[PDB]
């Protein structure tokens, strides 16, 4: 409840580590009835935030997913709910990704 | 086998060390990992330290060097300076061929490490439309008017395909050009990440 | 609130194997009458260098060398040692999947792409004008520099 913003690290991760579809980084774990939102990375993959570009070049066909205690990764269209309570949080690869910056935006209301 | 977790280091002026992964992905076999710094011209430097500069892998492991800055801040600083550097990766007792005459390699992996200063004006990513060319007969010089090193590749004149070329901040390089090659030059680059940059067309100075 | 995921996603080098366990290309053993004119090649022994785990942008751009101590008669072979029980005036060449010969202490050569694979070939070639048997091993280092 204190922390509004926060910045979670996922890390430097090299594109053989998300060569194809599926491809998962080393989880990153983060804390603060909980619904998520963010832009998908694609139509196939709601659960999966979309990076924000950067003008040196972002990557590709890797976004971020967002996981509760159940190890499964939460849609992100502010709708679905997940059941202090920790989190962690990944990269998901949809293609070979490549390299560049990888950063992704989310927000969160409670839900009672 | 041995590799490591990036093909160029951008070294932060000002910053105490930078890190480099190793890794080994064979669980049944063992590296000694040895690694050092060359100047441009290739000749060992020792104005950056990498630490360890000698030490063992076994198995499934990943380890992280630490390049240090050793300069005492004599390198330019409008400018990014080069520097190369080597990880050797020496395998071990192959008990199986012992009777055997052997050919017995390691690997040494070179990678570029780019000094780059702190209040550079250009932002990185508008380096490579700079980029300006000047042709003649038989050869085709590259200009670089920006203070980062530029790897210029799927350099095209026409319908032929050029050696790549690495042309230093502030100056110049050449490349050969054949008979048939046409008038319209496009060209890429290799950004600080590794990726290719976007096709460019040629500029001519 | 408000999330913000920050991290990075690279390039790596390649990840490299050989076709043999350990780098180890054996050859064979070593009939000292088989040479008759410096310069003669024994059978060919190949050997494979695999660019494993890195982008096709990656290895389509590396630069490609062999370093070791050159035989003393012939700078562009693989010197085999000297001493008790090893052999002489044979030294251990390098050549390309096409049988060309790749002279060792060279600048770093791009190959044709393609593959993932680099195919070469070890050859005995006599530098000498007696050879005689023994021991015939080398060593070389296999570079690779990335653009």
């Amino acid at each position: 409840a204190g922390s509004v913003d926060q910045t979670v690290q996922l890390g430097q991760v090299r594109t053989a580590s998300l060569a194809q579809e599926g491809a998962t980084s080393s989880a990153v774990g983060f804390n603060i009835a909980v619904a998520f939102l963010g832009t998908a990375i694609d139509a196939g993959h709601t659960n999966v935030l979309a990076l924000q570009s950067s003008a040196a070049g972002s990557a590709t066909n890797v976004g971020v997913q967002i996981l509760d205690r159940t190890g499964a990764a939460l849609t992100l269209d502010g709708a679905t709910f997940s059941s202090t309570i920790p989190f962690q949080a990944r990269y998901f690869a949809t293609g070979a990704a490549t390299p560049g910056a990888a950063n992704a935006d989310a927000t969160f209301k409670v839900q009672y | 086998g041995v590799a490591l977790g990036a093909t160029r280091v951008i070294y932060p002026a000002g910053q105490k060390q930078e890190q480099l992964a190793v890794t080994n992905n064979d669980e049944n076999s063992t590296y000694l990992i040895q690694s050092w710094v060359e100047n441009a011209d290739g000749v060992k430097d020792g104005r950056f330290i990498v630490t360890p500069p000698l030490f063992a892998m076994k198995g499934k492991k990943e380890n992280t060097l630490r390049i240090l800055d050793a300069t005492n801040n004599q390198l330019p600083q409008d400018r990014e300076s080069l520097f190369w550097m080597n990880v050797k990766a020496i395998p071990s007792m192959d008990k199986s061929k012992l009777t055997e005459n052997t050919l017995q390699l390691a690997i040494i992996s070179r990678i570029k490490l780019y000094y780059r200063p702190a209040k550079l004006a250009l932002p990185p990513d508008q380096a490579a439309e700079k980029l300006r060319f000047r042709r003649s007969a038989n050869s085709l010089t590259l200009i670089n008017p920006t203070p980062y090193y530029l790897t210029v590749t799927e350099l095209n004149a026409g319908t032929r395909v050029l050696e790549n070329a690495l042309v230093p901040p502030m100056g110049e390089s050449t490349v050969k050009l054949p008979s048939d090659a046409g008038s319209n030059i496009t060209y890429r680059t290799i950004n600080d990440y590794g990726a290719l940059t976007p096709k460019m067309t040629g500029v001519m100075e | 609130g408000n999330m913000q995921f920050q991290g990075v996603i690279i390039a790596e080098t390649c990840r490299i194997e050989a076709g043999d366990k350990q780098m180890t290309v054996n050859m064979g053993q070593i009939s000292s009458n088989r040479f008759h004119a410096v310069g003669e090649d024994s059978a060919p022994v190949p050997f494979v260098i695999h660019l494993r785990e890195c982008s096709t942008v990656v290895s389509e751009r590396v630069g490609v060398a062999f370093h070791g101590v050159a035989d003393g008669k012939n700078p562009d072979v693989l010197s085999v040692g000297e001493g008790p029980g090893i052999a002489t005036n044979i030294g251990v060449a390098l050549f390309d999947d096409e049988g060309n010969l790749v002279p060792i202490n060279r600048p770093p050569a791009n190959w044709k792409r393609g593959s993932t694979s680099l195919h070469f070939i070890a050859k005995y070639r006599a530098t000498g004008r007696r050879v005689t048997g023994g021991i015939a091993n080398a060593q070389a280092w296999f570079s690779l520099t990335y653009q």
